[PDB]
């Protein structure tokens, strides 16, 4: 799913 | 990798890892100094630091898999630079769920000049 940490 | 990490802490959290996590605090974004904001700016400073004891993994490309095992995060067994990488966003995904009762929205797009002070890992 989409992307941060 | 990022796709999995992003997946995990949508499934976990029932938010989109960006935007809600990738520019929150002092830590939540790419790289991080001072001190943690509050208690989801530590989970990403713990998840920071635990990237940070994988020097010749590649935690951001590098794929793994994982199954549910009804709510349980089981990483799947990979190369061990994977198992590793998934454990530690296994940990930050738990983190950020047990934390999102203070999760806050001023933390969101957070200055990096108020970002002070020094913490090891």
């Amino acid at each position: 799913a989409l992307v941060y940490k | 990798s990022l796709l999995e990490f992003g997946k995990m802490i949508l499934e976990e959290t029932g938010k989109l890892a960006i935007p809600s996590y990738s520019s929150y605090g002092c830590y939540c974004g790419w790289g991080g100094k001072g001190t943690p904001k509050d208690a989801t700016d530590r989970c990403c400073f713990v998840h920071d630091c635990c990237y940070g004891n994988l020097p010749d993994c590649n935690p951001k490309s590098d794929r793994y898999k994982y199954k549910r095992v009804n709510g349980a995060i089981v990483c799947e067994k990979g190369t061990s630079c994977e198992n590793r990488i998934c454990e530690c966003d296994k940990a930050a995904a738990i983190c950020f769920r047990q934390n999102l009762n203070t999760y806050s929205k001023k933390y969101m797009l957070y200055p990096d000049f108020l970002c002070k002070g020094e913490l090891k890992c």
